[PDB]
């Protein structure tokens, strides 16, 4: 038992007589042992939620579902029940009907009441004889015996106007409108795992007009629809091999269904996914991450619904080096049919070893903190959750020169130079370092040689020079003085274009490969003179637009700045 | 007219009154409630509306919906009453208007991380704040002006800065939505207030109840700033159809109620009439 809508409409006036018909009600079975009973809610609702008085006017037939009226009306009672509508203007009233508010369990009934009284037959258009204002909309289960649900005919109009001559009609279909009986039924029980809509166009004729009028039916799903492998795969194979984080999609695969009716409320209490245990290392470092997605598949050249769920399989901590290990893990499905599946997992250990000897060289110009090498472990971009330090031992220990800081984002470190009096000497000009790549988790570790080499010249530079690069403004300036990150000695000039605001900006820095390249390294970040043009949180005079979380994104001419106060000029 | 405020005042100098509405708040948050209820429906705080941009608009609707008994539809508890540059430089040499324009624009269009495009609550609070206390000459002027072109339409577009509120990465359900909106206080408040003011009507000309257009722009110009707030779907010239940010999908067998609820932005006859003829 089920009500075919939820919405009844009807149009009521002043003065109509009792025994009146109104409408009928359709609540088509599900057992062939059901029979729909209607029993009256004993409130007239109002609007909102609001009870006005008792039912005392409509009466019921509970054998042909027929609403119709048990007394008279007046303007003295809808006066009186339009008194209690607290502040609103009254234009619909509705009802409750029990059955054995909300559909199935219940149906409210509408009533849509004016008032002036009972026009004319001839004074009312035909397509105000036919249908009503709000056109239907059905509820359907799949699977069920069939019956009738519809009426077409308009009851107090036949009843007030029956010299009007009327017809109804519809139009492999399994519905039916029957001669000299306008109710419509269905043939066979329908599937909504076939086709979900039915959109019909009924006819009404009068005399003289042909009126169409849209009919949509709508079909319910059932669980009906075990879940299903795409094209036989019940297994996935996967390698945790360089990442290793806290949370990477390691797995990932889908399961079919044409059950929609778990919905995203219940979704969670109804579709169960299950690691199967056997060893606390899984239960410590993995889990399995669920939600479905709606796909549109032909069945008859149709479009309906149907659910894809899709498995990933999500790792629960950063993972050490050291790990050798392979598994099997073993998935239960619940679609309460009972689904299996399988991952082969095998997390294989790193190598952390380093090209033995890193030969290099260093112009004797250069300043404090300026770059010259990178340290790395052979694969660089591979590391994702295991931190590894870079460190120095120096040999003599009394040449102390150069230093290492390892970024985070590469996991590697980058040369650069801590003195200048050091390098400044003919003593330490070979210079031999012990660079040990060390680890935080594991404490494996390794080692190589450093070899550099002071070589080159020394010239003094300008009386008037500036401690950054960045404070010079035109081209000759900024060459013919050395700031501070440079290992060339001399200060680089980059030079833009007439665009507008660009990324584009023409300005002096230290090494154009790194000052503006639009990221704050570990080197830049140590003290801020070095390259204030992507380290700075200051203030811009000029047509700019900052950086993300700090810096100049793009500026406007030419580009100098002061970072002994913070700020930032652009102007041509 | 009594709104919750002085009604809770009259309530707080009476001790039947006070203690019938602490026993009821006891029972929601048998013969104890319909005690309470048979004597509070005749209580000032029976029937108690609050205000747009009112002192302490939150205590009232936390009133207002204790009271309420545990639905499509609620009752709204309020009182029911280039063209887009032109509609900017009329803001910008205002000094109201300017002031809270650059105080929502400076706080929305600053981007955190490469993740986070920007701070979502301190957004949605800007944007409440300057839909509340700017006059509504200037923000229906604003977010409202007939376009020819495209360039007009994606300004008018960009005027509540979509990149920030509107979108995200994904179009949830909009039923999840609702509900979401339903559990706070204030966006049930606006969502009532939209539903009671921008149906469709099949009596009216305009298709709008008591054909007030004042009164649907109002409701729809109040839900910006929260989670279930529209914007339009691309820069069509003359095109306007508002959504908010959500689709029918994931619906199950409520799919139809989904639909009905999407045709209120969507498919208004109502708004887009009000739209047209506030635009002419
Ligand atoms: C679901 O599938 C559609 C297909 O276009 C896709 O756009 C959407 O991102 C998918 N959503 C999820 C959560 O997978
Ligand atoms: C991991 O274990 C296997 C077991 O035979 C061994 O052969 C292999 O050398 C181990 N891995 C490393 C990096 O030592
Ligand atoms: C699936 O869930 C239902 C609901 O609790 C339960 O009765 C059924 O036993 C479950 N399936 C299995 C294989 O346990
Ligand atoms: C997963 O491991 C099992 C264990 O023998 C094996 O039978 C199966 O073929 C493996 N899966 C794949 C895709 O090779
Ligand atoms: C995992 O490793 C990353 C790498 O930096 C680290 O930031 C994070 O705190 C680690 N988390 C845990 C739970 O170990
Ligand atoms: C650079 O030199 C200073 C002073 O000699 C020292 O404190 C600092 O630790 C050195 N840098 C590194 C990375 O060792
Ligand atoms: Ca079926
Ligand atoms: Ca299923
Ligand atoms: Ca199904
Ligand atoms: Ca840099």
């Amino acid at each position: 038992l089920y009500f075919s809508r939820d919405a009844y409409w009807e149009k009521l006036y002043v003065d109509q007589a009792a025994g009146t018909p109104l409408l009928y009600v359709h609540a088509l079975r599900d057992a062939p042992e059901e029979v729909p009973s209607f029993r009256l809610g004993q409130h007239l609702y109002g609007t909102y939620r609001t009870r006005l008085h008792e039912n005392n006017w409509i009466c019921i037939q509970e054998d042909t579902g027929l609403l119709y009226l048990n007394r008279s009306l007046d303007h003295s009672s809808w006066e009186k029940l339009s008194v209690r509508n607290h502040g609103f203007p009254l234009l619909t009233v509705y009802l409750k009907v029990f059955l054995s508010c909300q559909w199935p369990g219940c149906a409210r009934v509408y009533f849509s009441f004016f008032n002036t009284s009972f026009p004319a037959c001839s004074s009312l258009k035909p397509r105000e004889l036919c249908f009503p204002e709000t056109r239907p909309s059905f509820r359907i289960r799949e699977n069920r015996p069939p019956g009738t649900f519809h009426q077409f005919r308009l009851l107090p109009v036949q009843f007030l106007c029956p010299n009007i001559s009327v017809a109804y009609r519809l139009l492999g279909l399994p519905f039916r409108c029957a001669p000299d009986s306008l109710e419509v039924s269905t043939r066979w029980a329908l599937d909504r795992e076939q086709r979900e809509k039915y959109e019909l166009v009924a006819v009404c004729t009068v005399h003289e007009e042909v009126v169409m009028v849209p009919f949509p039916v709508t079909v319910y799903d059932e669980d009906d629809s075990a879940p299903t492998f795409p094209a036989g795969v019940d297994t996935a194979s996967a390698v945790v091999e360089f990442k290793r984080k806290e949370d990477t999609v390691v797995a990932t695969l889908r399961v079919f269904d044409a059950d929609v009716v778990p919905a995203s409320g219940e979704l969670v209490r109804r579709y169960t996914s299950t690691l199967l245990p056997g060893d606390t290392w899984a239960q410590q470092t993995f889990r399995v991450e669920h939600w479905p997605n709606e796909t549109s598949v032909q069945a008859n050249g149709s479009f309906v619904r149907a659910t894809v769920h899709d498995y990933r399989l999500v790792l629960n901590r950063n993972l050490s080096i050291s790990e050798n290990r392979t598994m099997q893990l073993a998935v239960l499905v619940n679609d309460s049919g009972v689904l299996l599946l399988h991952f082969n997992v095998s997390v294989l250990p790193v190598s952390l070893h380093l090209p033995s000897t890193y030969s290099l060289s260093v112009s004797r110009r250069a300043r404090r903190f300026a770059q010259i090498g990178k340290v790395c472990v052979e694969n660089c971009q591979a590391f994702s959750g295991i931190n590894v330090q870079y460190k120095l031992h120096s040999s003599g220990a009394n040449c102390s020169t150069l230093g290492v800081v390892t970024s985070a984002e590469d996991t590697s470190g980058i040369l650069f130079v801590n003195d200048t009096k050091a390098l400044r000497r003919p003593k330490c000009a070979e210079l031999h370092y012990m660079v040990v790549a060390t680890d935080q988790q594991t404490s494996r570790q390794a080692q190589a040689q450093l070899l550099v080499t002071v070589e080159g010249s020394y010239v003094a530079e300008e009386a008037g020079c500036p401690l950054s690069c960045a404070v010079s403004k035109r081209r000759l300036e900024c060459e013919e003085c050395g700031g501070l990150g440079s290992p060339t000695g001399r200060c680089e000039w980059r030079q833009g274009d007439g665009k507008g605001i660009t990324r584009n900006f023409s300005t002096c820095s230290p090494s154009t490969k790194t000052c503006p390249d639009g990221h704050c390294d570990v080197v830049e970040t140590q003290d801020i003179n070095i390259c204030p043009q992507d380290c700075l949180r200051g203030s811009i005079v000029g047509g700019h637009e900052p950086g993300e979380p700090r810096g100049i994104k793009a500026g406007y001419g030419t580009c100098n700045c002061f970072p002994e106060e913070e700020k930032c000029f652009c102007e041509p | 007219p009594v709104d919750c405020v002085r009604a809770n005042e009259l309530c707080a100098a009476e001790s039947n009154c006070s203690s019938r509405y602490r026993t009821l708040r006891q029972c929601l948050a048998n013969k104890e409630c319909q005690a309470a209820l048979e004597v509070l429906q005749e209580s000032p705080l029976y029937d108690c509306r609050c205000k747009r941009g009112m002192k302490k608009e939150l205590q009232c609707l936390q009133i207002y919906w204790s009271i309420h008994l545990g639905e499509f539809y609620e009752a709204s508890p309020y009182e029911p009453v280039n063209h887009c540059l032109d509609a900017a430089k009329a803001c910008n040499l205002n000094d109201n208007c300017k002031k809270l324009r650059s105080s929502y624009i400076s706080i929305c269009n600053r981007e955190i991380s490469p993740t986070e495009r920007c701070n979502r609550r301190k957004c949605h609070k800007a944007l409440r704040q300057f839909f509340d206390r700017v006059p509504s000459e200037y923000t229906y002027r604003m977010l409202f002006c007939s376009c020819q072109d495209q360039a007009c339409a994606e300004r008018r577009r960009q005027t509540i800065l979509p990149s920030c509120s509107y979108e995200d990465k994904e179009k949830p359900n909009c039923l999840d939505l609702r509900g979401v909106c339903r559990t706070d206080h204030l966006c049930r408040s606006r969502l009532a207030d939209f539903h009671a003011n921008c149906r469709a009507s099949y009596q009216t000309v305009t298709s709008c109840p008591a054909d007030n257009y004042q009164a649907c722009l109002g409701s729809y110009a109040g839900m910006i700033g929260f989670d279930m707030t529209p914007n339009y779907v691309d820069s069509s010239p003359t095109g306007i159809v508002v959504s908010p940010w959500c689709s029918c999908r994931g619906s199950g067998n409520m799919e139809e109620e989904c639909e009905k609820f999407l045709r209120d932005f969507t498919e208004n006859p109502c708004l887009r009439n009000a739209i047209q003829a506030f635009g002419n």
